[PDB]
RNA sequence: GGUUGCGGCCAUAUCUACCAGAAAGCACCGUUUCCCGUCCGAUCAACUGUAGUUAAGCUGGUAAGAGCCUGACCGAGUAGUGUAGUGGGUGACCAUACGCGAAACUCAGGUGCUGCAAUCU
RNA sequence: GCCCUGAAAAUGGAUGGCGCUCAAGCGUGUUACCUAUACUCUACCGUCAGGGUUGAUAUGAUGCCCUGACGAGUAGGCAGG
RNA sequence: AAAUAUGUAAGAAGUCCUUGUUACUUAAUUGAACGUGGACAUUUGAAUGAAGAGCUUUUAGUGGGCCAUUUUUGGUAAGCAGAACUGGCGAUGCGGGAUGAACCGAACGUAGAGUUAAGGUGCCGGAAUACACGCUCAUCAGACACCACAAAAGGUGUUAG
RNA sequence: GGAAUACUGCCAGCUGGGACUGAGGACUGCGACGUAAGUCAAGGAUGCUGGCAUAAUGGUUAUAUGCCGCCCGUCUUGAAA
């Protein structure tokens, strides 16, 4: 795992460069995965939310 | 809406097997993150062109750094806003040592002048003003003149403890 | 005082499409309607027997008779804190099979079929929906296609 | 005195405590209100299918 | 705090215990939770939970019932098995041998079961003899016959019974109950 | 199946401050609240 | 491809005007003994297919034609709207943040498609 | 935009008070700091749940032991005292 | 012709093949229902969650309500009268709004340590008489949501356009 | 042209100061370091030293001081009224 983090890592990396090198854009992957946190206390909350 | 800095926004829309390659536009937008500046990339594209972010994409974000950080220039700012009472343009020039310095008064003079915040402005355009004395505004001319100098009357050094055993002066 | 009648409030519900009133075609009489049909209601105001309340109105329930001029439909109604089952005798100008009923019959012969070409080369298949995912990466062009920049505009009065 | 007239405030608290479920989903359901000639013959189709189910096993 | 999703501190709904303090009943619960425990065997912790409900639902078994459950195909030899009372029944002729392991016999049930050539066990009796369950028919009484349940749910069109003292023409058949008397139901 | 498994994570307040005047806005508009996308990473790692 | 009978959808099929139509069909068209209906064989009924005609019907073409249809980053991401703030404003009201999103307008294109059976240079 | 006029009520008096004028005022930006019965970690009380254990072997099997979670309350219901 | 709200579906009670029953139905073993026998279980037919699901009996209190945002009717209006959805108060302390049923924050076993919220940090009072660019001088300045009001209209005050 | 630095982010990089806690009670578990026997910071604190006796310390009580605290019961949408 600590390879495949690394070389995926790696390779976004160079892919933004060559984009940049071709005169092109590179556009990242969006974003398979997020956290979130609670940040409202529980009173008066709307029933769908 | 604090330290700007200033960035490249390019998008487009999604492509459609109809018009694959759709055209590619560019704004600069001064923020202070990167949220903030594709938010505000996306605000203004709408006023401009069909397009919500839900039928676009942003394909690129690049903070613009100041070419020459240290050279003092005077700016041209152009600028749009809201009133209580109606909307407005607006021409200002301002002395500074980059753009990003240049915007930041800009925005706490229309807060301190005309009580705008910043939800109510818009950044026309934004120039070095290349050849002195095609800058317009006195305020500014003021410092351009040759061999200026100018002393600070009357200066107030802060006290480091509460009492002092010598009445102070103001004499720089 | 007040007024509940039967028809109530329906001057825009019942009402003739526009430039669609008159004799309803022929279609609305050729459809066929089996026990266990998935139907929507829709009254045709037009024809006054066999006509659902408008409670009824945009509800689809299942079919459980069939009659010489109607359908009865199961209808689960909320009343309270709970659904009531209701059942109602609407004529056949009411009523419409539920085109979702079909893509989904479709969807289980293609479903069926896609996992007899998949057993008959044995391979794994895959058969239920999944949503709309993220997006992968592109690589956009600039040939023919250097960013045009925009800016905001001054305002201005058109009056 | 006037009181209040009517209001539906409070309502759906009350009905969601307990409330909603659903339907008392059945295989077999109620034949309630299923046309009569047609129920009256599906009795003797009934009946036959049995017999002959009996009647393979002799 | 916490947005709670279901009642805090609710307790499961069910028995634990007998609520009986017969000290045998709880010897038969001492045996049946070391036996529920200590054996995998879903007989035991069937007869385990059966031992602690109350009389309603624990109704009496009768000897006909066993008589007709012992004509299953492949039943013939099994050892049936009721927690509760075993009850008498003058109306089968014909009863069979089997072995019956109850909480009580009454004393006509016992004679039936004993003269046809075959055996009241208890259920420690039954449990050394199966200790896994093992050849059992567990029984139980039709609970919904008792006379409480006619009443429940009364309403209109239900078909229930009122709960009504003294019945006849005159008591509660008029008005509501015949077309010509108001409504009916 | 994995993610369920882990139960929700109990974080503290952010050691640190949550670095607004005031939560219940946007993160675009000063602060809390909504997409903050990576910057998702400094305040978790300030509640954790 | 035409045409007829029975249709499906029910104007891209309707409306106005002007043209054009081989062949077959369809039509108009001749007749009044009969069944049948009229103030009136006009309609409706019957009879011949015989005496006649494409005039009309009908089909298709024309038209910076009326209407109808379709498209469009045409207007407009506008109007309106779900959600957010101890945002602005004396207020009326307005701006921003995460979303959804019209109508009229303008311009471009189009003006029946089709199932069954029969028949035709 | 700020400021000034427009701007009249009754006991003496209220940006909460003092007082403050390149503010301790108005608009805006940036850091640090103070602090709830809330959040995080830990002890203890109780409630609920799940689990183990009299197999022969001293003193409670409605017991002993292990584990996780939870705790506002009028009218009112039940429980243990 | 929206937005918000709203109905149904996303399969084992399913699918396919074979051919049994009837007094219904068809020109017609033709349909319609219900079935026998045979085949198909890894993703068996989107997502997320499930603190277990289903069910029965019986009985208390209540049946004056009120408030806020938003929609909204009557009224010049009202701390007025009357509806819609939600959230609150009532039944509820705690921290903030000096004060205060209803606002903001946050809901409560007994405690220790840490961190924050809303709100604050001259002194009263815990916390920078902190940093930065302006603007303002009032012989009636001004000073913070709900909130404890101010307008038309004017100024050669001063600011920027 | 070759560097540096800032900014942002990562390290299963190394270290200093301060504060609260120390539940549990033979052994069982997962490991770590050792060539090894052994060792350990690995399923909850130990070790060394000292202090106190008509006392260190703790409970109670009175009083002062800081902050806080309206009269209960009742009906009520709303009671310190």
């Amino acid at each position: 795992y600590q390879k495949e983090y690394e070389t995926a890592e790696r390779n976004i990396i160079q892919a933004k460069r060559d984009a940049k090198a071709a005169g092109s854009y590179y556009v990242e992957a969006q974003h398979k995965l997020v956290f979130v946190v609670r940040i409202k206390g529980i009173n008066k909350i709307p029933p769908k939310p | 809406m604090a330290h700007f800095k200033e960035y490249q926004v390019i998008g487009r829309r999604l492509p459609t097997e109809s018009v694959p390659e759709p055209k590619l536009f560019r704004m600069r937008i001064f923020a202070s993150n990167e949220v903030i500046a594709k938010s505000r990339y996306w605000y203004f594209l709408q006023k401009l062109h069909k397009v919500k972010k839900a039928s676009g994409e942003i394909v690129s974000i690049n903070q613009i750094n100041e070419a020459h950080p240290t050279k003092v220039k005077n700016f041209g700012v152009w600028v749009r806003y809201d009133s209580r009472s109606g909307t407005h343009n607006m021409y200002k020039e301002i002395r500074d040592v980059s753009r990003v310095a240049a915007v930041e008064t800009l925005y706490q003079d229309m807060a301190a002048r005309h009580r705008a915040r910043f939800r109510s402005i818009h950044i026309l355009k934004v120039a070095e003003i290349e050849k002195t004395a095609d800058v317009k505004r006195q305020y500014v001319k003021q410092f351009l003149t040759k061999d200026l100098k100018f002393p600070l009357p009357h200066r107030v050094q802060k006290s480091t403890k509460t009492f002092s055993y010598k009445r102070p002066s103001t004499f720089y | 005082g007040k007024s509940h009648g039967y028809r109530s409030r329906t001057r825009y519900m019942f009402q003739r499409d526009f430039r669609k009133h008159g004799a309803v075609h022929l279609s609305t009489y050729l459809k066929v309607y089996k026990v266990g049909d998935i139907v929507d209601i829709k009254a045709n105001g037009s024809i006054q027997k066999g006509m659902p309340h408008k409670f009824y109105q945009g509800k689809t329930g299942v079919v459980y008779n069939v009659t010489k001029s109607s359908v009865g439909v199961i209808i689960n109604k909320m009343v309270g804190n709970r659904y009531l089952e209701k059942r109602l005798n609407l004529r056949v100008e009411h009523i419409k099979h539920s085109k979702c009923r079909q893509e989904f019959l479709e969807r289980v012969k293609a479903n069926a079929a896609k996992r007899a070409e998949a057993k008959a080369q044995g391979v794994a298949v895959q058969l239920k929906r999944q949503p709309a995912q993220p997006r992968e990466s592109r690589i956009v062009s600039t040939e023919g296609n250097v960013p045009q920049t925009l800016a905001p505009v001054p305002y201005e009065t058109f009056i | 005195a006037k009181s209040k007239n009517h209001t539906a405030h409070n309502q759906t608290r009350k009905a969601h405590r307990n409330g909603i479920k659903k339907p008392k989903t059945y295989k077999y359901p109620s034949l309630k209100g299923v046309d009569p000639k047609f129920r009256r013959n599906h009795k003797h189709a009934l009946h036959g299918t049995a017999k002959a189910l009996a009647a393979a096993k002799k | 705090g916490i947005d709670h999703t279901s009642k805090q501190h609710k307790r499961s709904g069910h028995r634990t215990a007998p609520k009986s303090d017969n000290v045998y009943l709880k010897l038969l619960v001492k045996l049946y939770t070391f036996l529920a425990r200590r054996t995998d065997a879903p007989f035991n912790k069937v007869v385990l939970k059966a031992l602690f409900l109350s009389k309603i639902n624990r109704p009496p078994v009768s000897v006909s019932r066993i008589a007709r459950a012992l004509k299953q195909e492949g039943a013939a030899n099994k050892t049936v098995v009721v927690v509760g009372t075993v009850t008498d029944d003058a109306r089968i002729f014909e009863f069979p041998k089997t072995t019956v392991a109850a909480l009580r016999f009454t004393a006509g049930a016992r004679a039936k079961i004993v003269k046809a050539g075959g055996e009241c066990i208890t259920l420690d009796q039954l449990a050394v003899r199966a200790p896994k369950g093992q050849n059992t028919l567990i029984l139980r009484g039709p609970r919904n016959s008792r006379e409480a349940v006619r009443h429940f749910g009364m309403g209109p069109h239900k078909g229930k019974a009122p709960r009504i003292l003294s019945t006849g023409r005159k008591f509660e058949r008029a008005r509501g109950r015949r077309r010509s008397k108001g409504f009916k139901v | 199946q994995a993610n369920n498994f882990l139960w929700p994570f109990k974080l503290s307040n952010p050691s640190g401050g949550w670095g607004v005047p005031r939560k219940f806005k946007h993160f675009i508009q000063g602060g809390s609240f909504g997409n903050r996308e990576e910057f998702i990473n400094k305040l978790v790692k300030s509640m954790n």
